[PDB]
């Protein structure tokens, strides 16, 4: 192939190797939204994942495409997307198939079963069976019926499950992952698939990270799982069904949660407004929420609040005015947006609201009352806070102007 | 210092310096004063008095009535469109589709209608001729000059010239639905409502309409913001007789002061005043941003030939069973915002065209004529997912509508040359109804095939509203006026096709012939 | 300080108002060397036909200006020509006559380099006006020079010119050449803004007494002040129209009105001097000068109102006093100062007439403002950006996949041609707000000539008009609408068409449209020259920027139906290439439309085409 392939990879630093053969758990041609790799390398790299993703990036291992405003300095990732060519990809597969000729020493193992046929490997008599993978994807086919083989997976820190099924039963064997920080379901058939055995998760005492793509759950049903050291929830274009018993201290380390592109969640669960630990909730493009039920207030510890591009949102909870800690308000995309909570300017810690396009957004009086206030919006949007201005304490109108480009179109 | 108070000043003078408010009350003071009288006893002798004058370079009419009950004569008829004592059908809205006017008024203006019916078709020839027409009254002579006047504008196009309604201390004529029917509109221009400032009227089912000219000994101003007249106005139904004469004779003196108008009125005119200009203003460079999301759905619609389903059907499949992210802002983005605001840009300029000339000018009537043939087939696939029958006539939003019959009116004017040998690729078909029919159809093939019990007398007229739909698609593709998606593999179109075939039977098929012999793969394409 | 403004000291004063007055002896003018300095003054008329001509059928004696001989006389984008009193032109023109002298004697000090000035008392003062820029457009626009600007000083001088006129000399910079002093009761710079038939039964009674060389025989109070009430009256009805259409607010019952207002269009030309007892105003601007003449001629007492009539005719021979006792007076610059408030209180002025005239100056605030917004966005660098992208990124790429970015945005592959539609849309949004702004004019009258501009708005125009051709014909438009040089040509590349034009024909004293006509004659396409006008109809072989689509409508058709337009296209394409308006490196490539059609046409013709180097086969 080419002299910058091998060559490239040849000169890599340690990490950003790693990071490479990582990429061997993805799909050819799939569009990952980085918010996926940045959790994978996540629990092994901590923060500086983003700067290995551009690392990568600058030296042509894979690419990056922003799909929307992608300011990644606040933490949100939803609005990248990371493709790598298939022939970099098919090199990583290989990379990681000559670092161990026994499959169960294989430090990334990359298990395919197509039409039911699982590889010789799982089939086999000695049990138990061991693997030693720390990285462990498993990509099914949509005849795929769930069958699975028993096997120990001491090892495994990052789980990727890539399913085409309809219906999909995790198998019981992740229930062996005590040390698994990281959780990857992506679903890449036409229908949602119904995820169950969710309960392998429930007693995993180091995991950290879950991401379902495209999948049908009972979001209500989430807490009862229990996933007490659980610090990221991400759900992506995902089915919602209504509905087990109640958990005491149920996800008592939630920190995060985003959801985005939830085309049937009508209302948010009650249970996200109890969660005192959580730092960040993000809701976004979910287009039939009408409303944000006002419990949303007992959130003591939020710190970001983003509802966007939500186009049927048509106002705020006014009980915002109780988040004490909010530092940074998105409400960008909401072009019926009609108005900012009466009470808005109470907050003392409140640094940046974000409203690019909520043209028909009015703005309360309260707003006068916030001081070193950045607010980034459009032109148009802009120009209600060019009047409040004059009257306000080092108020920044930041006006952000769109880069209009096809990248979407890669998730079409 | 006000631009409105300016305005407004400066607008009462040129009314008075006008004539107009001279030339209308010498001819109602003819009513009861009559200049030529004759003294024969041979030629001496409640209900509507009216006179015609076709002056020179004007036809003024009088309408006068007997004088107001004032204790308790308000009296409300609620007129509906489909209502068929209703005079005014013109006048109702899908927002405001019924209005109520006080029945005496209405009531003196229809039992005479007749004999003033032939006055209308002359009236409006006399404008048709360039000729002004007034029409004016005093009290409740003014409410019934105002709804003829009312009566005379069923049509607004921006070319012909349109009658001036005056009224003397007339009382409130409709209620709040007429209010924001004629609100900034064309009409509500053609309506000077002459009151004293010290006129007060009870306003709490009856709500002023059209201009006002409101006079102090100092002066006039003229009051276009209904709001403001309310406010200047409302009272609690404190009338009082004014004798006019001498309200225009001192208007005539002009020898007007300071503070005629609260300061906090004029403020809020100027208010509402300016948000409606920056309204304007935004309307204007919003449209490129509504270009931007059409260019956006030019690659959409691209990209979905190019897997072969088509547009609209992507459109309807991704939205019954969502599975992409770029679909999702097609449809809840760009779509959803263009239709907020092409829905606006109609209701809009019905109220106010844009120019002398036209409705809408050309960047909004071209625009809108292309978004019309572009995302209509959206709003029918929603239409029809949602299980509604019958798009064309009993379906279609207002605006498409209007979008449609105003490019068609100024089509007809318009030098063009179609090429029969153009590739048609990017033809947006010119029927924006066209994936109704489809879809019609559709239902009507499930009709005869899983309807059993079903009469024979229906069963032809579904038969021919088949061979009919056939013919209809024979003769768009003939006349090269359907885009050739129709044609993709997994369009509706291609589907009602498949399941067409098998239940049409023997008879010329143009259709059949080009179908089965592949020719639609031409269809549209050259060297 | 009186100099800064009005560039004339007082001693040309005196001399101007001494040659009115000796203009009066004379036959139309009269000629005065003082050293280096040359004064034509023009004598006054006070009969009727010399203020409402006898054959002009309209309601205030108006004519429009010939655009071919004041090419200046207009609004640049829009095309309307300045309107101007039809008896002061013909004056104008029995003077120019080559039977007089004025012409040899003007030619003879601008070769001497003299100063010239045009004065004249009342309706000389009329033809001086016109006179003056008769001279503008014939030796000042034609190579200007300190040495050969005019100056104009007009007395009691009637109105001239429509709003058109008076923008005219605003966006030429030629309104610093006029000064016209008028005493503050003085009729005569009213007496045009009333309607023919409000005046005619006195106008020449008054008239006559307005002439000083008058019988007098009858003295009638009653004509006077009839005259007067109509004149002030029909005033009264001009400045409340003006009141109401200063801000470009929406108009409505105003419009519902116009059908029952007939209003004159005159309009202030030139910076005006008022002048009382005590005061010597300047004003330039024309709106708040409107608004003066009315304000300022006004009574505070019933008494004063009997008496008004007739000081507004003896005020029309104030001129003497007033050059006399330019050092006694108060002298200061309405448009200048903070608070105009004592000022116009010394002139008469209402409370609310201080808000019209206020308001008026501020609305020109407004335009000054509107300008410095525009100009901030122009400046910007992402606006300057999609320029650049669209000039150093899409075109050279699009040239080296061997169509060209016409055609390239025309077949809309690729991402990069997406980009090149939205920046397309960006920047139509961008100019078609700077041409809302011209058309309701809102921006200065010096906006049109202001070359930086220009030279935008033709970079743009050339880069960008082709692109918006392609999106027309790429999706049909011309199928539903019809030829993009009649119905589908934005407003906004006009504009900037005509404003390149003028700016680099005015000096030569020739339209483009005559240039276009000149050079389609010496193409020998050898038809009847109303038949090719007729064939050239909407062509745009009129401009470079308009070039794809004249090859849009003449493509695929048989060569013969087209052998005009074909040869004309060439023959202007030579030119185009020269200055600009058409890429070289773009129209020849094998992907380009315009080359495949051409190869397209038969062999004679291409043998004998100049263009026939340029591309093979």
């Amino acid at each position: 192939m080419n002299s910058n392939s091998i060559q490239s990879f040849d000169a890599l630093p340690h990490n950003l190797r790693e990071c490479f053969l990582d990429m061997a758990s993805f799909l050819e041609d799939q569009r990952i939204i980085a918010s996926t790799i940045i959790d994978l390398w996540s629990a092994s790299y901590g923060k500086e994942g983003m700067n290995n993703l551009q690392d990568l990036a600058s030296r042509n291992l894979l690419k990056l495409l922003p799909i929307g405003r992608n300011e990644y300095e606040d933490g949100f990732y939803n609005e990248l997307l990371v493709k790598q060519d298939n022939v970099l990809r098919e090199f990583a597969i290989n990379q990681c198939l000559k670092e161990s000729s026994s499959i169960f020493e294989r430090k990334r193992l990359n298990l395919e079963i197509q039409d039911n046929k699982f590889p010789n490997w799982c089939l086999n008599p000695k049990q138990p069976i061991v693997i030693n993978a720390s990285l462990f994807s498993i990509s099914t086919d949509d005849s795929f019926a769930s069958s699975w083989f028993e096997m120990d997976c001491p090892n495994v820190e990052a789980l990727v499950l890539n399913i085409s099924s309809s219906n999909y039963a995790l198998p019981n064997f992740i229930a062996t992952m005590k040390e698994l920080k990281v959780v990857i379901i992506i679903n890449h058939g036409l229908e949602p698939a119904k995820l169950t055995n969710l309960s392998c998760l429930s007693s995993l005492p180091n995991l950290k990270r879950i991401r379902f793509e495209k999948v049908s759950i009972s979001l209500l049903d989430i807490p009862k799982l229990g996933l007490k050291s659980l610090e990221k929830l991400s759900l992506w274009f995902c089915h919602v069904v209504d509905a087990l018993e109640d958990v005491s201290e149920t996800l008592q380390s939630l920190q995060e949660i985003e959801i985005d592109y939830c085309y049937n969640l009508d209302e948010l669960p009650y249970w996200i407004s109890q969660v005192v630990s959580l730092k960040k909730l993000s809701v976004t493009n979910c287009n039939k929420l009408c409303r944000v039920i006002e419990a949303i207030g007992d959130l003591r510890d939020l710190e970001t609040l983003r509802l966007s591009s939500c186009a049927s949102l048509l106002e705020l909870p006014e009980t915002i005015d109780r988040l004490d800690n909010l530092r940074f308000l998105d409400v960008s995309g909401g072009f019926q947006l009609k108005n900012l909570p009466l009470e808005i300017g109470k907050l003392k810690k409140l640094e940046k609201i974000s409203m690019k396009d909520c043209y028909r957004c009015e703005l309360p009086d309260s707003v006068k009352n916030l001081e070193n206030l950045e607010v980034k919006c459009d032109e148009d949007t802009a120009f209600l806070w060019k009047i409040l201005k004059p009257e306000m304490k080092n108020l920044t109108i930041t006006e952000e102007k769109t880069e209009h480009n096809l990248n979407l179109l890669q998730l079409f | 210092e006000s631009s409105s108070s300016l305005k407004g000043s400066a607008l009462g003078k040129l009314v008075v310096t006008s004539g107009l408010l001279h030339s209308s009350w010498s001819k109602i003071l003819e009513i009861h004063n009559p200049p030529y009288s004759n003294h024969d006893p041979g030629l001496q002798v409640s209900g509507l008095e009216f006179q015609i004058h076709r002056e020179e370079k004007f036809t003024l009419v009088v309408f006068s009535a007997p004088p107001i009950c004032r204790s308790s004569s308000s009296d409300s008829t609620l007129l509906h469109v489909k209502d068929k004592e209703n005079p005014f059908p013109f006048l109702c809205s899908e927002n405001n589709p019924s209005f109520s006017l006080h029945t005496p008024a209405f009531n003196l203006f229809t039992s005479a209608s007749t004999s003033l019916t032939y006055l209308k078709s002359e009236l409006l020839q006399t404008l048709k001729s360039e000729k002004p027409v007034i029409i004016t009254g005093a009290a409740l002579g003014g409410s019934v000059a105002s709804l003829y006047t009312l009566w005379l504008l069923e049509t607004i196009e921006p070319t012909l010239k349109r009658p001036l309604c005056i009224t003397f201390g007339s009382p409130l004529i409709g209620d709040a639905s007429l209010q924001q029917i004629l609100e900034n509109s064309v009409r509500n221009s053609c309506f000077l409502h002459v009151v004293s400032a010290q006129t007060r009227i009870k306003m709490d089912f009856f709500k002023p309409f059209g201009t006002f000219l409101i006079c102090f000994d100092s002066g006039c101003v003229c009051i276009e913001d209904h709001v403001a007249v309310t406010e200047l106005l409302n009272g609690v139904h404190d009338s009082g007789l004014v004798d006019y004469s001498q309200v225009l004779n001192r208007l005539d003196q002009s020898m007007a002061d300071s503070r005629l108008i609260p300061e906090d009125v004029i403020k809020g005119i100027e208010k509402r005043a300016e948000m409606k200009n920056l309204r304007f203003d935004m309307m204007f460079k919003k449209l490129n941003d509504m270009k931007i999301s059409m260019a956006y759905i030019e690659w959409y619609k691209k990209k979905c030939k190019e897997v072969k389903i088509g547009y609209y059907d992507r459109f309807k499949t991704q939205l019954a069973f969502p599975s992409k992210e770029f679909d999702i802002n097609i449809k809840n983005h760009h779509k959803s915002e263009l239709n907020r605001f092409w829905k606006s840009v109609v209701e809009e300029v019905e109220r106010r065209p844009q120019s002398d000339a036209s409705i809408l000018k050309r960047r909004f009537l071209f625009s809108g004529n292309n978004y019309r043939r572009m995302i209509e087939p959206l709003d029918i696939a929603e239409y029809y997912l949602e299980g509604r029958k019958e798009y064309r006539t009993t379906g279609r939003s207002h605006h498409y509508v209007m979008l449609e019959k105003w490019f068609g009116m100024e089509s007809i004017l318009i030098e063009k040359e179609r090429c029969k040998k153009r590739d048609l690729s990017d033809l947006l078909t010119f029927d924006s109804c066209f994936w109704a029919e489809v879809e019609d159809s559709l239902i009507v093939i499930n009709q005869l095939n899983t309807t059993v019990g079903m009469r024979d007398d229906v069963r032809e007229v579904l038969t021919r509203k088949l061979v009919e739909f056939e013919g209809y698609v024979w003769e768009i593709i003939t006349k090269r006026e359907v885009s050739p998606e129709i044609f993709l593999e997994e369009s509706s179109f291609m589907k009602w096709w498949k399941e067409y075939k098998k239940i049409k039977g023997f008879n010329s098929s143009y259709l059949t012939e080009f179908m089965n012999t592949r020719k639609y793969e031409s269809y549209g394409k050259s060297q | 300080a009186f100099e800064a403004l009005t560039g004339i000291n007082g001693d040309l004063i005196t001399r101007s108002w001494s040659a009115s007055k000796q203009a009066y002896l004379t036959e139309r003018y009269h000629k005065e060397e003082a050293g280096a300095v040359v004064i034509f003054a023009f004598q006054p008329s006070f009969s009727e036909k010399d203020f409402f001509d006898p054959d002009n059928k309209s309601s205030f004696g108006e004519i429009k200006l010939n655009r071919v001989q004041f090419p200046c006389m207009r609004k640049i984008g829009k095309g309307d020509v300045a309107t101007v009193n039809e008896a002061f032109l013909k004056n104008l023109e029995a003077i120019i006559d080559p039977r007089t002298s004025f012409q040899a004697s003007v030619e003879m000090a601008v070769r001497s380099r003299k100063q010239i000035v045009f004065t004249g008392h009342s309706s000389g003062g009329a033809t001086a006006i016109l006179a003056t820029v008769w001279y503008l457009e014939k030796y000042f626009i034609r190579n200007p020079n300190v040495y050969l600007e005019p100056r104009c000083v007009t007395f009691g001088a009637p109105l001239v010119g429509d709003s058109i006129f008076s923008h005219a000399l605003g966006r030429e910079k030629w309104s610093r050449f006029f000064v016209n002093f008028v005493s503050r009761f003085d009729i005569v710079p009213r007496i045009m803004l009333a309607r023919k038939a409000s005046v005619e039964e006195t106008l020449p009674h008054v008239l006559a007494q307005l002439d000083p060389r008058k019988s007098s025989v009858q003295e009638s109070e009653q004509r006077i002040t009839e005259f007067y009430t109509r004149v002030m009256r029909d005033t009264s009805t001009v400045a409340n129209q003006a009141v109401c259409e200063l801000t470009g607010s929406a108009e409505a019952f105003l419009e519902t009105l116009s059908s029952f207002l007939e209003l004159s269009p005159y309009r202030p030309a030139g910076t005006f001097v008022f002048s009382t007892e005590k005061r010597l105003v300047a004003v330039n601007n024309s709106d708040a000068i409107l608004q003066m003449l009315f304000y300022t001629s006004q009574a505070s007492d019933e008494q004063e109102w009997s008496l008004i009539p007739f000081r507004s005719i003896r005020d029309h021979h104030s001129y003497e006093e007033l050059v006399q006792s330019m050092g006694k007076k108060l002298f200061n610059h309405l448009d200048g100062e903070n608070s105009i408030e004592s000022t116009l209180n010394d002139l008469g002025v209402s409370t609310r007439g201080r808000q019209y005239v206020q308001a008026a100056l501020e609305e020109e605030k407004k335009r000054v403002e509107n300008q410095k917004k525009i100009i901030q966005v122009i400046e910007q660098e992402r606006f300057l950006k999609k320029l650049a992208w669209i000039e150093d990124e899409y075109k050279p790429k699009c040239q080296a996949h061997k169509n060209g970015y016409y055609d390239s945005f025309k077949v809309s592959n690729e991402e990069n041609d997406f980009k090149a539609n939205v920046k397309r849309a960006e920047l139509a949004g961008v100019f078609d707000e700077v041409l809302g702004l011209m058309k309701k004019c809102q921006l200065p009258d010096e906006f049109e000539g202001d070359i930086d501009w220009i030279k935008l708005a033709t970079r743009y125009r050339r880069l960008v008009e082709p692109l918006d051709i392609a999106n027309y014909h790429r999706h049909l438009k011309n199928e539903d609408t019809g030829p993009y040089m009649k119905r589908g040509r934005p407003t906004r590349y006009i504009y900037a068409q005509r404003g390149y034009e003028h700016y680099i024909l005015k000096p030569n004293g020739m339209i483009a449209e005559d240039v276009f006509w000149n050079k389609v004659n010496g193409l020998n396409l050898g038809l009847q020259l109303e038949e090719i006008q007729e064939t050239l109809k909407n062509s745009g072989s009129e401009c470079g920027s308009c070039f794809w689509a004249e090859v849009e409508e003449l493509k695929g058709k048989p060569y013969e139906e087209v052998e005009v337009r074909v040869k004309t296209l060439e023959g202007m394409l030579g030119e185009w290439i020269t200055d600009g308006e058409v890429d070289d490196k773009e129209i020849f490539l094998e992907g380009s439309t315009f080359r495949k059609w051409w190869i397209t046409l038969p062999k004679n013709h291409k043998s004998h085409s100049p263009l026939r180097d340029y591309m093979m086969d």
